[PDB]
């Protein structure tokens, strides 16, 4: 299969560096243009950079002129963005994706991304809250102050998917809060738990929490 | 620098529909050697990276079904289908791959119409656990609505609080075609602690009359 495979993302403080690769596989690495694109987090695209095949030209838009610099190793297959003075403008899922021959360039063969965080807020654990009420009945989980993203949020370890909504983290004082419900049959809760299992990878975090009535 | 503009931002689509979509750059894309404008359109399904879908305006890649169709020239360029399935609920953007620097229409984004559908709300009080931090938040779920335009607001004793409240909205269910949205009231607890009755109140087409769920302590 032709794929790309970003690699690096991180969290860095404002005017710190930071080096980003692309792992090439399946096709000549070297007969291709490279370049990397990344959606910010109201997700708009833009693009960030192109190198030639042989990595003699490169281009950048100029918000990023001067502080990224992209570079290929083709003995490597691998395609790298050196990124310096970072700033919270630069917050985004950054991709590289590969510019087609025989002239259709574009971006294609896009990886999953890796995740940019630029900020001055340290990681924070979540606090992780129960949410009962004093056919259905609609139980939640309120995951709140943890930094950076991503958190994990399942029911029941996954068996319960069906009823479950889980609303996208905002950004409230440089702490991200996360929620989700779940609507279940009043013959279901509580006499099965339900159980919020979340995982913050950056703070080392996981828990288990069931939703008791009292 | 080409700026690229489509329209419109979002399109309400019943399934088995034509549809079309515009994207206009503000200088021509076209390529007079060859023969060639040098516009391409992305699919970003929800999850997902952006995928290629038509490039040189309307060339279609691999894979792509037919009842996608790109047209047009210089600077004004159309996306059609033929008869919009749910499975082309997406964002789809034009991009200028024509001058440096290479750029991004703003993306126009496909809903799905449904029948109207009143929210089921949920109020719950803060959780003992968090009153240990100091904090107190008092979380609204609207769930299960459509359309997506929806207001709420906090009363703390029959009064209106627009401090300290976050909400966040889910896209649509791609299992009913709903949408979801969560408002969280934050206070400390020495506030919490001092006033009874918590309301939030919705206003959505489907009522004249306010929906509201209260608790008093």
């Amino acid at each position: 299969e032709v794929q790309l495979v970003e690699s690096g993302g991180d969290l860095v403080k404002p005017g710190g560096s930071l080096k980003l690769s692309c792992a090439a596989s399946g096709f000549s690495f070297s007969s291709y243009g490279m370049s990397w694109v990344r959606q910010t987090p109201d997700k708009r695209l833009e693009w960030v950079a192109t190198i030639s095949n042989g990595g003699g030209y490169t281009y950048y838009p100029d918000s990023v002129k001067g502080r990224f610099t992209i570079s290929r190793d083709n003995a490597k297959n691998t395609l790298y963005l050196q990124m310096s003075s970072l700033k919270s403008e630069d917050s985004a899922m950054y991709y590289c994706a590969r510019r087609e021959r025989y002239d259709e360039n574009g971006f294609a063969y896009w990886g999953q991304g890796t995740l940019v965080t630029v900020s001055a807020a340290k990681t924070t654990a979540p606090s992780v809250y129960p949410l009962a009420p004093v056919s259905s009945v609609t139980l939640g989980c309120l995951v709140k102050g943890y930094f950076p993203e991503p958190v994990t949020l399942t029911w029941n370890s996954g068996s319960l998917s069906s009823g479950v909504h889980t609303f996208p983290a905002v950004l409230q004082s440089d702490l991200y809060t996360l929620s989700s419900s779940v609507t279940v049959t009043s013959s279901t809760w509580p006499s099965q738990s339900i159980t919020c299992n979340v995982a913050h990878p950056a703070s080392s975090t996981k828990v288990d929490k069931k939703i008791e009535p009292r | 620098d080409i700026v690229m503009t489509q329209s419109p931002s979002s399109l309400t689509v019943t399934a088995g529909e034509k549809v079309t979509m515009s994207c206009t750059s503000s200088q021509s894309l076209f390529n007079s050697g060859k023969q060639k404008n040098y516009l391409t359109w992305y699919q970003q399904k929800p999850g997902q990276p952006p995928k290629v879908l038509i490039y040189w305006a309307s060339t279609r890649e691999s894979g792509v079904p037919d009842r996608f169709t790109g047209s047009g020239s210089g600077t004004d360029f159309t996306l059609t289908i033929s008869s919009v399935q749910a499975e082309d609920l997406a964002v789809y953007y034009c991009q200028n791959d024509y001058s440096n620097p290479l750029t991004f229409g703003g993306g126009t984004k496909l809903e799905l119409k449904r029948a109207d559908a009143a929210p089921t709300v949920s109020i719950f009080p803060p959780s003992s656990e968090q009153l240990t931090s100091g904090g107190a938040s008092v979380v609204c779920f609207l769930n299960n609505f459509y359309p997506k335009d929806i207001n709420v607001k906090w009363k703390i004793d029959g009064s209106e609080r627009q401090n300290g409240v976050l909400n966040s909205w889910t896209d649509q269910d791609s299992k009913d075609s709903t949408y979801s949205m969560s408002s969280t009231l934050t206070l400390t607890k020495d506030e919490y602690e001092r006033h009874n009755s918590y309301t939030c109140e919705a206003t959505h087409k489907t009522s004249t009359s306010p929906i509201v769920k209260s608790f008093n302590r």
